[PDB]
RNA sequence: GCUCGCCGGAAGACCAAGGGUUCCUGUCCAACGUUAAUCGGGGCAGGGUGAGUCGACCCCUAAGGCGAGGCCGAAAGGCGUAGUCGAUGGGAAACAGGUUAAUAUUCCUGUACUUGGUGUUACUGCGAAGGGGGGACGGAGAAGGCUAUGUUGGCCGGGCGACGGUUGUCCCGGUUUAAGCGUGUAGGCUGGUUUUCCAGGCAAAUCCGGAAAAUCAAGGCUGAGGCGUGAUGACGAGGCACUACGGUGCUGAAGCAACAAAUGCCCUGCUUCCAGGAAAAGCCUCUAAGCAUCAGGUAACAUCAAAUCGUACCCCAAACCGACACAGGUGGUCAGGUAGAGAAUACCAAGGCGCUUGAGAGAACUCGGGUGAAGGAACUAGGCAAAAUGGUGCCGUAACUUCGGGAGAAGGCACGCUGAUAUGUAGGUGAGGUCCCUCGCGGAUGGAGCUGAAAUCAGUCGAAGAUACCAGCUGGCUGCAACUGUUUAUUAAAAACACAGCACUGUGCAAACACGAAAGUGGACGUAUACGGUGUGACGCCUGCCCGGUGCCGGAAGGUUAAUU
RNA sequence: AGGACCGAACCGACUAAUGUUGAAAAAUUAGCGGAUGACUUGUGGCUGGGGGUGAAAGGCCAAUCAAACCGGGAGAUAGCU
């Protein structure tokens, strides 16, 4: 099994948006910010162990950082990973 | 009119990339000169 | 046979073709095939070292037994096939033990004829014997220079070699170029002339035919500037020079052979 | 929102490259946009890219690169063996419907498929760094069978018309469904089997190759499409009811047949030609060392796994290459209607646009076009430009000629619509039904229905019927180059270069020659019917004299002559 | 069958006009040539400067070519302006 260290490090934040709300209300899917090098197996194991819920499947994607400008200063935000983890229809987290 | 610069990332990396500069001692001297100058970008690699 | 084409177009008006209906219309024997990519006259430095080579039709190499070092097993001629890599036709022969080999087809060969290699082989075309077991005055091809190295002389279509005299451990040969040469009597030779003798009767007819064979156009040296050929320059047609190579060596009559190592085996020059 | 105009083999849609947030939402008009701006590819903030099956990664290699040792080189280094990388190529597997403001073959539904690991059971000879098969291959041509798709009829829903007519041979719209599974067809390829022996496949092999016997003569391999299922499902013209006026929910008829038909599929097929047309792995098969009532293999079942990265958006362009929101350039895929041979062209469909300054006036002059009295090259360096010709079928066509051409030589006639031949013909397709047989996607017959040129005769309208777009000017003499091609990117396309052919000359293979301090490499895995250099330049008739000069080839009596001694 | 014929795509570039501080540091418009081949094109690779490549124009080698570009000898030298 994956150690408690990775399972406590991989999850970062719960994503919030209209799409996330729609997914949580229709498909029993919660959207989370996870570690950049967190695999789907680690995400699933951490969601099961740290939330006491039951997971069906995990979908991941990397969000690219947006180039910005802080008053003529070029600056790029950091890339991060988005997780679409689906529960087994009876968890209602 | 077909101009002279036809971009191709793979060809760019193969011709002027970091590992192409490190493959010969003259490329290594190119990297040393650029490090001495203080360039913020040694190669076209990134 | 040689066939004159009909002048339905300017490119066909002069084409003379060589067609043998006895050549295998199918595919070559697969296990005796290899790839040979084209050089283009470029050496391992990437520079052109032989001019006027490039393009042409894709070709696969047919492995040909120039050594003929299977003594005592008879073989039968299966079929004659076209060979892109040479001017002569090659023959599929089947040895008694179930072994298949490619040989240069001599004149008069046909499917169903037998061949044999060895000291005791019968003197007849297609049979390979050491030249100390081959009579004087006979016609041979695929002649060896060093015992076991392989045939290297009289290999082109229609070419042959005559054994003119025998003495000691060497035998004299009259090469197709005309010179008299000495070779060890242990070297093997194949009886008979190489086939496809009509190969020199063909006419390409057009520039494209020459381009299909890997040849690129030749530019006359007098047609360019002096910066890149000794023959260059002039206002109009002007020569006023002794003809030379593109590198300055006189190219009309000057001998260029220099090999003292092999001078002892040349009885007479080709004259 | 209603009209008008433009593209529609693109100015529509989708991949690749390249770019990187330009994509969607709210907000703002300082700067940017060649004008204004409430608008924006502009500013600010937020949101958006979901994969076991797509691509990368991965296994395998091409050209080529790097290259342990090695060879060579003042040093730096060069070449290269064993290997290892290298796609533009080979290798497992997913389709249809629905959903967002922005993603979908990735989310949801339905129905599938692939590989690998384990465990249980059953049977059992497994095993590679090796052998064999296969993967696995060109150009052109033709036919047959299909499909995408289209048209028409039938069916279902709706309609009865702002102006004369419109219950009918009328008008409008819809008539759609995949992968997978089963069947194994039109078609192509090939004799099947069972023994025995063997100088071959580095050793061996039951495998491949060879040989000899008997035996049966139909077995095997491949293969579009069609049909059943998938699917009593989905979708579906509309309708009902709301509305935050963008849209949203429920319900839902018919969903057939005939004909035509691809450049797409069968097809890596077949035929033919010479210029003779990758590699390796995955895959199948054999065994060696080894293990041998343990492993391992096969088969059924069950369970587990398929990770990581990309996925927004532009993509013939305002986002890529051109300093620009630049009349330029940019590889591949899709391919409706009428007319048409056509992907030409004209007008349209789906779809997308009116090109980021306008408003007036109606001078010269400039640019792009239309027409023109009489004349018709008188212009001019020159018919430059313009004008003119232009289709199909049929008749007809000279000198010359290398007998192929010239030739579309020249020149001429017909062409629209209607009716009849014939309620639509010759022809194509082809159902029901009759019979038969290897029983099925079968064979003979049968001709319903659909479709359907070209011709003849008669009539008829206009000035004109190849009516628009589209679409050769022709002939005669003559120089040069035989011809097709190539060239001064950006003032020269030609008589110049090349060319097939000819000749001379060199070269015997460790070839000549060329690139290289060298090792090596090309020439060439070629061998004098070959290769290199030079000149000429199809073909026909031909190519005459001079070796004194320069060069080259051969010779070595004599003269002279280096280093050396 | 054909370096065959007519003719789109595609590849080019013969004529004329426009443009010449251009829409464009080589284009547009109307005509024009080849269009199954010595064809064209995508991707990747190789040849390096007295060198490459060149169906040969001293052509091309990143809008530069009778000797590329960048840096260095270097403040070359200049009886000249
Ligand atoms: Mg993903
Ligand atoms: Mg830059
Ligand atoms: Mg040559
Ligand atoms: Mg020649
Ligand atoms: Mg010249
Ligand atoms: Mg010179
Ligand atoms: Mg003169
Ligand atoms: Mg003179
Ligand atoms: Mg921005
Ligand atoms: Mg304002
Ligand atoms: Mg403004
Ligand atoms: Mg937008
Ligand atoms: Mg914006
Ligand atoms: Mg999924
Ligand atoms: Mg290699
Ligand atoms: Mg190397
Ligand atoms: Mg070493
Ligand atoms: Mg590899
Ligand atoms: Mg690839
Ligand atoms: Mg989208
Ligand atoms: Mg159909
Ligand atoms: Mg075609
Ligand atoms: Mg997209
Ligand atoms: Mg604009
Ligand atoms: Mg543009
Ligand atoms: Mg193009
Ligand atoms: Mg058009
Ligand atoms: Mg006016
Ligand atoms: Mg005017
Ligand atoms: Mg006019
Ligand atoms: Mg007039
Ligand atoms: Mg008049
Ligand atoms: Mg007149
Ligand atoms: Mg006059
Ligand atoms: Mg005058
Ligand atoms: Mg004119
Ligand atoms: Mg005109
Ligand atoms: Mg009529
Ligand atoms: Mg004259
Ligand atoms: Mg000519
Ligand atoms: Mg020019
Ligand atoms: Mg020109
Ligand atoms: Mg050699
Ligand atoms: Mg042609
Ligand atoms: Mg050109
Ligand atoms: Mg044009
Ligand atoms: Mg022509
Ligand atoms: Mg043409
Ligand atoms: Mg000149
Ligand atoms: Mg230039
Ligand atoms: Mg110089
Ligand atoms: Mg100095
Ligand atoms: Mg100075």
């Amino acid at each position: 099994m994956i150690r408690e260290e990775r399972l406590l490090k991989v999850l970062r934040a719960p994503h919030v948006s209209e799409k996330a709300s729609t997914a949580m209300e229709k498909s029993n899917t919660i959207v989370l910010k996870v570690a950049k090098d967190a695999t789907k197996a680690e995400i699933k194991a951490a969601v099961q162990k740290l939330f006491e819920v039951e997971v069906e499947v995990v979908n991941t994607l990397v969000v690219k950082g947006k180039v910005k400008r802080h008053g003529q200063r070029i600056g790029r935000r950091s890339d991060w990973k988005k997780a679409y983890v689906t529960l087994k229809e009876g968890q209602n987290l | 009119m077909k101009r002279t610069f036809q971009p191709s990332v793979l060809k760019r990396n193969r011709s002027h990339g970091f590992r192409a500069r490190m493959a010969t001692k003259n490329g290594r001297q190119v990297l040393a000169r650029r490090r001495a100058k203080g360039r913020a970008r040694l190669t076209v690699s990134k | 046979a040689v066939v004159k084409c009909k002048p339905t177009s300017p490119g066909r008006r002069h084409v003379v073709k060589v067609v043998n209906p006895e050549l295998h219309k199918g595919k070559p024997f697969a296990p005796l095939l290899e790839k040979n990519s084209k050089s283009g006259g470029r050496n391992n430095n990437g520079r052109i070292t032989t001019r006027h080579i490039g393009g042409g039709h894709k070709q696969a190499y047919r492995i040909v037994d120039f050594k003929r070092n299977k003594d005592g097993i008879p073989a039968v001629v299966e079929r004659l096939e076209y060979d892109p890599n040479r001017s002569a036709n090659i023959a599929l022969v089947l040895y008694k033990d179930g072994e298949r080999r490619y040989i240069l087809a001599p004149k008069g060969l046909k499917a169903g004829d037998q061949i044999q290699s060895g000291v005791d082989a019968a003197i007849k075309p297609g049979n390979t014997l050491p030249m100390r077991n081959i009579p004087v005055g006979s016609t041979v091809h695929n002649v060896e220079m060093k015992p076991g190295k392989g045939g290297q002389l009289a290999r082109s279509a229609g070419t042959y070699v005559q054994i003119v005299a025998r003495d000691g451990a060497y035998v004299t040969l009259r090469l197709r170029s005309g010179e008299m040469r000495k070779v060890e009597a242990d070297c093997r030779a194949t009886l008979g002339e190489v086939g496809n003798a009509e190969h020199m009767l063909r006419v390409l007819g057009k520039a494209g035919a020459a381009r299909w064979r890997g040849v690129r156009p030749t530019v006359r040296g007098t047609a360019m500037n002096p910066v890149d050929h000794p023959h260059g320059g002039g206002e109009g047609r002007n020569f006023g020079k002794h003809p030379v190579t593109p590198w300055g060596v006189q190219t009309k009559g000057k001998k260029t052979r220099s090999n003292k190592r092999t001078d002892k085996f040349i009885v007479r020059r080709r004259s």
